[PDB]
């Protein structure tokens, strides 16, 4: 009874200590030492391609490391692998469950992962011995819906779930190698670092966490937002990341400074952010919104310098190619577009 | 409140384990990000549009 | 050189030939979201009609797939957005067992006023009418003990009841139906309709009710195309 | 003999069609109304110059001023555009009837992609059934106003078949519209906007039954009786008036516009 | 951090009056619809009252309608619940919940036993 209040008082004392430390390490705003560099001007991206063939809304999408092939997951039950240069469909996999919410493409191009409301992550082999595309594995063991998944290699995979936990699985064996606990809400997204040592995860508790893959413990916690976090993405060098939330605001956090540096918001933006991504240099930050549009932000100057308006329904997913040559956007109107 | 005491111990343990870490100043972190964005300013096809001859989506 | 490209084109042609057969099947089926309030008899209604369970039934050669979420948490503001294109949400409410009736009212108010579920229609099944009748005659628990405006409520004129029930059970049932219809009637922001029904465990004609309500939903959906 | 009636109604019709095409060229019904206004404008713009030509090239003296094969083409294109508009109206009525009368069946078997093919099959059937007389199966003659030609009464059996095909299309359109009205009333009783649709369909059905039946009414009578009373001219003027009214009530008086006009009051 | 701190609880004889306060920090108080919920000893969380962004739309549950009154002061980001004519069946832990998203008109999961935008709660005891 009283010991619980003792523990709460200790926790609030530690919170005050951490906040005062943060305030001590904050000497000059990013928006002050960036006031001299020249603006990027204006970005004018146009719809080069438009991929058709999905029946329902598209939830997920992921580029390949060869920068040419693309994957998309639709709520009709289709996992379609497109060739983006020629607009040809390379594969069309039918799923056992229609409620897929995430999809991932292996960095080797051999496997594809997908999960959803069935709490299972299915791994499909794309290079079977002169045969079809078949379910290579089915990783089960989560308690809530599977919201995100990312390959580390052809054998390891990290998945976020709606049961407030992340998991690192060995695909060959089939059981969880590591479990990352600590979030109090549905983990909505995860982002791998340039190196495969760390990864950030955002949840509905308006906080993001940094997890070490090898050890399995949480390093840092970031609490700048004030509503559910939907998107997360690492800065190209891995020393910072960016998040988007339902409070209609994107934010940039640093790993070594352990606090937020920039806030991207505007007065007429009152819709949440569904997806964020960085360009190859890290100067531009693309963010999809509920108002059917995508905004391009100057990551250093915090001024918006472009719009992407080609979708008729909510922009659900968004991804920049590994060579920085194109931006694929998928929306609930069942169309994938490529911008350049 | 026998299930709450252990959760509170875990929370305060995580708090005091993540309170003792290194923190550089915001000036140097922002300078590193600016230097990275300046070093790769020409290697970004979206930041500066490539002509239609090297653009594969033309 | 060009042989690889034409092989790619042939693979794409076969993929699209299969996608057409899949598209003809995706349009013939109607998906429903069975979203009960818990302890409301939705299990008995799916008896009648691990992450998510699915039940297929067929009425007049029309196929319906009804989904019930299983191993999920009690926070549902993130996975419910998956069901914005479902033709109908079947909302089961334990009319006798409750404060679970206020919980059901608040859940229906959240669904009705959600930004993405604003064009989705709700078929409202007020289950547990037998226990409601026995509890209104027995007088064990009153709705006035949880809904003080139950007094001074006069039963409306229309919708004659079946003879075997006491008029006070009619008053209670229609008071709960009006509690739901106030929420259904008031917001006006998005297009969608509510279809309140009375069900039971001994009932056997719920599939035809869902059939007729979905027929009306699809009729009103086709009707909008003509304007604007 | 001045263009007090002809040119003014032609100008009103093409102006209404262009107004409709302005708010339209920017669903299956959408495809159908585009094609309807397209064929209406095509027919009127290709027919009316030919009837205007016999006003300056003749002072009521010689009905055939340009050549000997002019009013033949006039009557041919007249029958062609008449059958085209009637078949388009039948297709739209059948689509709407299925849409409101049999929703489940319509939900699957009918898709927007197959909507563009309606114009091609109707034009084919109409070219066939209207070049049928050009292959000696029929024959055209000139009428009392002189500024037009059409099928001769008697000496063949083509005018009766044309009139009975028109009557079949008209009664089919009326049956579909009455069934849709019945279904709308039923769905309003089982339950704003259904009243709007009822008003619109009542207007459309009345203006279709008033401006398209007189042709069949007068085509089943003797040629000597009509010309004495000058009914043969109004018989076709009413079909042209129907072709004017169609795009207006289909695109300009849409349920949103009727709702605005009722909110103004 | 989104922090909601409640105050004003205590033991009151049946029929007395109380006034609970809720101080908010870490978010724009005037963009969210606020709620008062409670948990009775041995029961689950139940919704008590709610008030919209401005204060024009207010709703109570059947048990407290007529006795309680909720208000919000946007100038100091504070929520108040004045409880009048308390009875023994009002003893519970009271929580101050925030609606999950701004500018919306619907709040889904304010009574989920794990909701992240709640407070710690004040114990209101009614006895002699
Ligand atoms: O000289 C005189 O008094 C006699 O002139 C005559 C003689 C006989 C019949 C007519 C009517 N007309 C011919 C016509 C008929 C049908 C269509 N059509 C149908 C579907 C699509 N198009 C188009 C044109 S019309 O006057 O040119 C006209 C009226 C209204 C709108 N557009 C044009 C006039």
């Amino acid at each position: 009874q009283s010991e619980l209040d003792q523990l709460r008082q200790e926790a609030e004392q530690l919170k005050n200590q951490i906040r005062d430390a943060r305030k001590a390490c904050a000497d000059a705003t990013l928006s002050q030492i960036t006031n001299n560099i020249d603006p990027v001007g204006r970005i004018q991206m146009r719809t080069r391609r438009t991929l058709r063939g999905h029946l329902a809304k598209i939830y997920a999408m992921h580029w390949g490391t060869d920068s040419r092939l693309l994957v998309s997951a639709s709520q009709d039950g289709k996992l379609i692998i497109w060739d983006s240069y020629t607009t040809n469909k390379v594969h069309a996999i039918p799923l056992r469950s229609s409620w897929v919410m995430t999809c991932a493409y292996a960095p080797s191009g051999n496997y594809v992962a997908c999960g959803g409301l069935d709490n299972i992550c299915s791994i499909y082999n794309l290079k079977t011995r002169e045969g079809n595309v078949r379910v290579s594995r089915e990783l089960a063991g989560h308690t809530g819906y599977l919201s995100c998944c990312r390959f580390l290699d052809d054998n390891q995979i990290v998945t976020s779930s709606g049961d407030t936990t992340c998991a690192l699985w060995d695909i060959e064996t089939g059981q969880q190698t590591t479990t990352f606990t600590g979030h109090t809400g549905d983990v909505m997204s995860l982002s791998l670092a340039p190196d495969t040592r760390l990864f950030v995860s955002g949840a509905c508790d308006a906080s993001a966490k940094l997890w070490d893959v090898r050890e399995g413990m949480c390093r840092q916690t970031f609490t700048g937002h004030e509503s559910d976090i939907n998107a997360i993405c690492f800065f190209p060098n891995g020393n910072a990341f960016a998040t988007g939330s339902d409070d209609a605001t994107c934010r940039l956090f640093d790993l070594r400074a352990d606090q937020e540096l920039m806030t991207y918001s505007h007065d007429n933006i009152i819709c949440g952010i569904t997806s964020v991504s960085f360009s190859k240099s890290g100067r531009l930050l693309l963010a999809g919104y509920d108002d059917f549009n995508c905004n391009v932000w100057d990551a250093l100057k915090a001024d918006r310098a472009g719009v992407l308006a080609g979708h008729d329904n909510r922009v659900s997913c968004l991804g920049v190619t590994d060579d920085g040559m194109a931006v694929a956007t998928g929306s609930w109107d069942s169309f994938l577009k490529i911008w350049n | 409140n026998t299930a709450s005491i252990a959760q509170a111990r875990k929370l305060v343990e995580q708090l005091k384990m993540e309170a003792n870490i290194d923190r550089i100043k915001v000036s140097k972190a922002a300078a590193d990000l600016m230097a990275y964005c300046e070093a790769h300013a020409k290697e970004d096809p979206l930041l500066t549009p490539v002509p239609a001859s090297e653009n594969p989506f033309r | 050189q060009r042989n690889e490209e034409k092989a790619q084109r042939e693979a794409n042609k076969k993929i699209e030939k299969q996608l057409q057969k899949d598209k003809q099947v995706y349009r013939a089926t109607h998906r429903l979201l069975l979203l009960g309030a818990g302890e409301s008899g939705k299990n008995t209604i799916v008896k009648q009609m691990s992450g998510i369970f699915e039940t297929k039934f067929q009425v007049d050669k029309v196929n319906f797939h009804m989904f019930d979420v299983g191993a999920q948490r009690d926070e549902r503001r993130k996975w419910i957005q998956c069901f914005n294109d479902v033709t109908a949400i079947i909302f089961v409410v334990a009319s006798s067992s409750y404060n679970r009736l206020q919980a059901a009212l608040k859940l229906f108010d959240s669904i009705w006023n959600n930004k993405w579920l604003r064009d989705t229609s709700v078929i409202l099944f007020l289950n547990k009418q037998d226990l409601l009748a026995e509890k209104v005659l027995a007088g064990k628990s009153k709705i006035e003990d949880y809904f003080p405006e139950f007094a001074r409520y006069t039963t409306p004129e229309d919708a004659t009841p079946e003879p075997g029930e006491d008029p006070r059970v009619t008053r209670a049932k229609y008071f709960i139906r009006d509690e739901f219809l106030r929420i259904s009637t008031a917001s006006g922001d998005g297009r969608h309709y509510c279809y309140p029904h009375f069900t039971c465990a001994v009932d056997t004609e719920n599939i035809r009710r869902v059939f007729n309500d979905c027929r009306d939903i699809i009729q009103r959906m086709h009707l909008r195309q003509y304007e604007l | 003999e001045s263009p007090a009636i002809s040119s003014v109604m032609f100008s009103a019709g093409v102006l209404g069609n262009l107004i409709a095409l302005a708010l339209l060229a920017r669903s299956l019904f959408h495809v159908l109304v585009t094609e309807l206004v397209f064929t209406d404008l095509l027919g009127t713009c290709l027919i009316s110059p030919v009837v205007l030509a016999s006003y300056a090239r003749n002072q009521t003296l010689v009905a055939l001023a340009p050549e000997s094969r002019a009013c033949t083409y006039f009557a041919f294109a007249m029958t062609f555009f008449s059958l085209a508009t009637m078949l388009m109206l039948f297709a739209m009525a059948l689509e709407r009837y299925l849409s409101i009368g049999h929703p489940y069946f319509y939900q699957r078997r009918v898709s927007r992609s197959g909507g563009l093919a309606v114009l091609p099959v109707i034009y084919a059937v109409s070219l066939l059934f209207c070049s049928l007389p050009l292959l000696d199966y029929g024959q055209y003659v000139q009428y009392c106003p002189g500024t037009w030609c059409f099928i001769r009464h008697g000496r063949t059996a083509y005018l009766q078949l044309y009139a009975t095909l028109l009557l079949l299309l008209i009664v089919s359109v009326l049956a579909c519209n009455f069934s849709v009205i019945l279904n709308l009333i039923r769905m309003h009783r089982r339950s704003a906007e259904e009243t709007d649709h009822l008003i619109l369909l009542a207007i459309m059905t009345i203006t279709f039954a008033v401006c398209s039946l007189p042709f069949t009414i007068f085509a089943y009578m003797n040629e000597t009786s009509s010309r004495k009373e000058k009914w043969d001219l109004q018989a076709l003027r009413f079909l042209s008036i129907n072709s004017i009214i169609d795009p207006w009530v289909f695109a300009i008086l849409r349920p949103p516009v009727l709702r605005l006009m009722r909110s103004v009051l | 951090q989104v922090q909601l701190q409640e105050s004003g609880g205590g033991l009151v004889q049946p029929g007395g009056s109380l006034r609970l306060s809720c101080a908010a920090s870490g978010f724009t108080f005037s963009n969210y619809k606020m709620n008062w919920v409670r948990q009775a000893p041995g029961k689950g969380l139940e919704w008590v009252s709610d008030i919209s962004q401005s204060g024009a739309s207010i709703s109570y549950t059947g048990s407290v309608k007529g006795r309680f009154t909720i208000s919000r002061d946007n100038a100091k980001n504070t929520l108040y619940l004045q409880m009048n004519s308390l009875k023994p069946e009002d003893t519970a832990v009271y929580y101050c919940a925030r609606c999950p998203a701004p500018f919306t008109r619907d709040c889904f999961d304010v009574t989920s036993t794990t909701y992240a935008y709640r407070g710690q709660g004040t114990q209101v005891t009614v006895s002699s």
